[PDB]
């Protein structure tokens, strides 16, 4: 299966790794350079280990047709998942803002944020008097963005724009780190919005859409069974 | 039993009527009876009636009280920032947690037997009181994950917490 | 001895084409079934207000709702027993697990109504009675043909589910014995990170209190992180320890859920050695990628 | 909202998207009764937890957000348990015992403690029944549709 | 039956060695002696079986091989040097023999595993993918400063396995994003997102499909059963 080019490229990668290690012995480069990324294709030689076990009783045409059908199904399901992710990201953008307001000690100055200034544990709030959690006496709700906070410490968590919202929706779909996101949304926004949004996201994306891939794989195995059975 | 807050070390050196500024449950009699500060480890209620030694011992006790007060201020600053102090428990109130923590801290910085106590309780048992009063505060787990251990704990694995020769200080709740 | 039994027999069986589906849905269950379903739903709604502060034993509305449910269920069960019998008739009230469950629920409700305790100690008989009473919404599983069909389909694969459970328990027992033999008392260390030897784990030390995991406020010119002074203790993680077979099995069961197993892995590596991480990795791969997969496969195959 | 509705409508102009959306909605219709059964079990366990752990002292995960003080809060916590939450920490918090809590000798709503074995059995049984059994039924329905 | 009872008693005694304190020998205690005795008993059993059925006859059973492997592992583990070490993994495996008590359980295990070649191929492919991805990531993030998840190969494998398990993979991705900076952040983020997508929506799905296929009756058997109707 055109393995000559693959083996030649593996030999080239071996040459590159050998000369890089020779330079390492020369101590010219302290090994902390990104040059080690040149070794990235080397583990691909493990594929050469299993080249023989990649042929079965099924002829080439049957395997190609099975793979084409599976790939088309996977592409369709991927398009469906992308559509759902875009829908939920748009809903999050238009239903939530930036989870930046926090309850802090009322004697706080901008550009002087301290870990001691935050509540224990740190929580969110809303400047509105009837939306979300309300800070107790001695604590006031503040933006914590005019105070000098940066995006790096806040990270990619939230619904700042379409990309951030889509990434957060995908993260929540894996049933990872969304309950705390739900608590933050409840603190920063009306309860019903958070409940409806997160319940729908979990029920659809985390249960239905994810299991659509399992259904596709099951159909792939059924097609494999059919091709195995109809060969003779 | 009238209040007598110790202010001047050089004022004096009957003997059970000197309440400390912060740990007001201890007197000079309570301190010189058993406690021995390492710097001047000769104050064992005998040299009192004769420091210079008495003055230095009193000043060291006051410094201990000051350090305990500072640590208690840190603790109450931490607790004040805890928003759920009004809902963490029904039988527990933050004031009770502060009082028991203060008692435990005074015990830690003064490990002696308090006399003239109407209610007798093992002094180390105050630690358990904190576990039974103060809310669960989640410690930081960046250097090393603590599992689910509380910030304040008293008993360890296969360890007898209560033992013999317990100081058994005063009981106040 | 026999008169007016036929009255109940006729009553308990009453039922009932543009909207044919609507007619069928209306005539799906008997009138007595509709009454029982409505009463059960009202009782569930009433219980949804049974907060610990708003105790049922004190709130008049919840008391009235419980009275209504108990009276109506007693009347329905008595009429059914009088009409269709109890045991002799093959299609009597007691015919399968559903009849037994309904009898149990009725007895629990009647006992609760008659007793009405004023003080329920923790882990006491009255608390268990209330917990059993909380099983009331299960009657909907018996009063609807679709729910009974779903329950029957699910219980069809009971033997396969039990066999997979036996395999999982065998795996858990093996790995729990391994963990007990290798880690008995070796997962406990001083809460103070700086102190290493157990002989020095005493006194007090200042500990940093967790504030926010999603914040990275690195500006600390001369300040210290929030925290306070606690005594040093040589203690177990309090969430998973291998001091006994039961604790090991519980910890492995928690790990199997793939919730917080990273904490267990880090604790094992830091407190035992990097070699033993192979143990937890193998356990996770053999249980989470197979055992849960086995359960999913057997349930899907049964369906 | 109007733009969102139109974007939802655009799914019907693509054959693959239309087929997948029909699959999802028909699977939901078929699994309606399974969802009802799951909700019934969740409600039963919510009542049980309210009776048991209604006054448990706040722990690692038990707070003003996740607690069994009210039936609605219990329902929400139970739903979140089987959907990617640290349920083991919740159970351990419900497994609090003295001297961590002040026991009461008269009533269960003033003890601030929890039933150790009760919490263990409750949480393990709930997770096994929901997260390991009926979700597989939902998966099977999805595959069928 | 006696062998099964001895296995059960031995494993129960071994698992009952609960922690009691730091003042216990754990080198010549009663539990070690009991392990020695049960290892001796099983060695005698294995030798007797080999004698009765012949060395070739015993080894040709195609299933006593695991029993002999456990015998060798327990014999090695009996030494104090290897006691309570990785070799203990062999000892606790003896409960596998207990699976012989129920023929129904053995039949269920064989059916749920079905053709062993297919499940073995799936497991081998999964392990190969894990190794390849771990090596690629390790070579990608070995030189990144203030980073610990991709320093050595074991740590890279642990990180990739954690991402596969979906528990805290977002934390790993966030740490990597903070470590790389801003210029390389979108690229590594896309790499991790693609890996997570592939893992979650391929590997577990293949596991489920293989399990169902093993449970699903063979097509020829299904046709035969339909014919008998
Ligand atoms: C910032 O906080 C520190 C700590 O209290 C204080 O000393 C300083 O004056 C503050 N500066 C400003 C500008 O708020
Ligand atoms: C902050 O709130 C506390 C609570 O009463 C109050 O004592 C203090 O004066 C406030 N500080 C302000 C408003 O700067
Ligand atoms: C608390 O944080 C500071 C700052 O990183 C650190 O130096 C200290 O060791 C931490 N506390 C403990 C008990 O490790």
């Amino acid at each position: 299966d055109r393995w000559c080019v693959f083996d030649g490229f593996m030999v080239f990668c071996l040459w590159v790794s050998l000369v890089l290690q020779v330079f390492e012995i020369a101590d010219i480069v302290d090994q902390m350079s990104p040059w080690g990324m040149l070794r990235i294709p080397r583990p691909l030689i493990m594929i050469r280990a299993f080249r023989i076990y990649f042929r079965f009783e099924l002829p080439r045409t049957r395997i190609t047709n099975i793979l084409k059908r599976s790939g088309e199904q996977i592409w369709s399901v991927s398009i469906f998942l992308l559509f759902f992710l875009l829908l939920y990201g748009i809903l999050g953008v238009q239903m939530f803002g930036t989870f930046t307001y926090h309850c802090v000690v009322n004697d706080t100055k901008p550009g002087n944020v301290t870990w001691n200034s935050l509540a224990i544990p740190d929580t969110h709030c809303s400047p509105e008097l009837e939306e979300g959690y309300q800070c107790p006496p001695g604590f006031k709700c503040m933006d914590l963005e005019d105070l000098g906070l940066s995006r790096q410490e806040l990270g990619y968590s939230g619904f700042n724009e379409i990309g951030t919202s889509i990434f957060t929706v995908y993260e929540a779909s894996s049933q990872e780190g969304w309950v705390f996101l739900m608590y933050r949304a409840i603190d920063s926004f009306p309860r019903w919005r958070s409940y409806f949004y997160f319940i729908t996201l979990i029920f659809f994306l985390a249960w239905l859409v994810k299991n659509v891939f399992i259904a596709v794989i099951i159909e792939t195995f059924a097609e494999i069974r059919v091709q195995f059975q109809q060969m003779w | 039993g009238q209040c007598f807050t110790v202010e001047s070390a050089d004022a004096v050196c009957n003997l059970s009527d000197f309440y400390l500024s912060f740990c007001n449950s201890y007197t000079l009699w309570e301190l010189f009876s058993g406690l021995s500060s390492p710097s001047t480890l000769n104050c064992s209620l005998d040299v009192v009636l004769t420091m210079t030694t008495c003055r230095q011992c009193i000043e060291a006790y006051q410094d201990y009280d000051h350090h305990a007060q500072e640590k208690y201020e840190e603790f109450e600053s931490v607790l004040h920032k805890y928003l759920q102090s009004d809902e963490y428990s029904v039988k527990s109130c933050p004031e009770d947690c502060k009082i028991v923590y203060k008692a435990w801290l005074c015990s830690q910085y003064f490990e002696v037997t308090q006399f003239n106590c109407r209610k007798t309780i093992p002094c180390k048992q105050y630690c358990l009181e904190v576990q039974t009063r103060c809310p669960f505060i989640l410690p930081d787990n960046d250097e090393v994950i603590y599992g689910g251990l509380s910030s304040f704990i008293c008993t360890g694995l296969y360890e007898t917490f209560l033992t013999n020769d317990e100081p058994e200080c005063c009981d106040i709740r | 001895e026999h008169r007016f039994r036929n009255f109940c027999r006729v009553v308990v069986r009453a039922r009932f084409t543009k909207y044919h589906q609507l007619y069928d849905l209306l005539g799906l269950v008997t009138y007595l079934d509709w009454v029982m379903i409505t009463v059960t739903i009202c009782s569930c709604i009433s219980m949804m207000f049974e907060s610990p502060f708003r105790r049922v034993m004190h709130a008049p509305t919840l008391q009235i709702a419980e009275y209504v449910f108990v009276i109506f269920m007693s009347i329905e069960l008595n009429l059914k027993i009088m009409a269709d019998g109890l045991f002799f008739t093959p299609t009597a009230v007691i015919r399968d697990f559903g009849g037994v469950m309904d009898i149990f629920i009725y007895l629990v409700s009647l006992i609760f109504l008659c007793w009405m305790p004023q003080n329920v100690p923790a882990e006491s008989g009255a608390q268990l009675l209330m917990v059993l009473r909380c099983l009331r919404p299960l009657r909907i599983f018996k009063l609807v043909p679709q729910m009974r069909k779903v329950v029957r389909e699910l219980f069809s694969g009971f033997k396969e589910i039990f066999l997979v459970s036996i395999l999982l328990l065998t795996l858990m027992l093996v790995f729990a014995s391994f963990g007990v033999q290798l880690f008995a008392g070796k997962l406990a260390k001083c809460n103070d990170p700086n102190i290493i030897r157990r002989e020095d784990c005493n006194g007090i030390f200042r500990i940093n209190v967790s504030v926010s995991k999603n914040l990275n406020l690195k500006l600390r010119p001369g300040e210290k992180k929030p925290g306070f002074w606690v005594p040093r203790v040589w203690a177990n993680p309090r969430n998973f320890n291998f001091d006994n077979v039961g604790n090991a099995m519980l910890a492995l069961f928690e790990v199997l859920s793939l919730k917080g197993w990273v904490e267990v892995r880090d604790v094992i590596i830091h407190r035992v050695g990097p070699i033993h991480g192979i143990y937890i990795h193998v356990f996770v791969f053999l249980g989470c990628m197979i055992g849960l997969t086995l359960f999913v496969g057997v349930v899907i195959a049964n369906f | 909202c109007v733009i969102v509705f139109r974007f939802f409508s655009i799914c019907g102009k693509h054959v693959t998207l239309k087929m997948l959306l029909l699959t999802v909605v028909v699977s939901m219709y078929k699994s309606f009764f399974i969802i009802v059964g799951m909700f019934l079990l969740l409600l039963c366990y919510a009542f049980a937890g309210v009776v048991l752990f209604g006054t448990v002292k706040y722990g690692e995960n038990i707070n003003r957000h996740a607690n069994f003080s009210s039936a609605g809060k219990a329902i929400t916590v139970l739903f979140r348990i089987v959907t990617g939450e640290d349920w083991n920490k919740i159970m351990h918090d419900c497994m609090v015992q003295p001297p961590f809590c002040t026991p009461d000798e008269f009533t269960y709503w003033a003890t601030d403690c929890g039933n150790y074995a009760g919490a263990l059995m409750y949480f393990c049984s709930f997770y096994v029944i929901i997260a390991y059994i009926m979700l597989n039924l939902l998966v099977a329905i999805i595959v069928e549709n | 039956m006696f062998i099964l009872s001895m296995v059960t008693v031995d494993v129960i005694v071994a698992a009952s060695n609960y922690y009691k304190g730091e003042n216990f020998r754990r080198q010549y205690d009663e539990f070690y002696l009991a392990e020695v005795a049960f290892t001796v008993l099983f060695d005698l059993e294995a030798l007797l079986k080999i004698w009765c059925l012949g060395f070739t006859g015993y080894i040709s059973s195609s299933l006593h091989k695991f029993e002999l492997l456990l015998v060798i592992g327990t014999t090695l583990h009996v030494y104090p040097d290897l006691y309570h070490s990785q070799f203990t993994y062999f000892q606790v495996l003896r409960v596998v023999r207990l699976i012989k008590i129920s023929p129904a359980l053995e039949d269920f295990v064989y059916k749920i595993f079905g053709p062993g070649k297919k499940l073995g191929s799936l497991v081998v492919f999964t392990a190969s993918l894990l190794i390849v991805m771990s090596a690629i990531s390790l070579q990608m993030f070995c030189f990144v400063e203030e980073l610990d998840r991709f320093t050595t190969f074991p740590r890279a494998f642990m990180s990739m396995f954690q991402i596969l398990t979906q528990e805290g993979w977002v934390d790993v991705m966030d740490q990597t994003l903070n470590a790389v900076g801003h210029m390389w952040a979108p690229l590594v983020a896309i790499y991790f997102i693609l890996y997570h997508l592939f893992a979650t929506l391929i590997l577990l799905s293949l596991f489920v499909a293989v399990i169902l296929d093993n449970l699903e009756l063979d097509e020829d058997l299904k046709k035969l059963k339909q014919l008998k109707q």
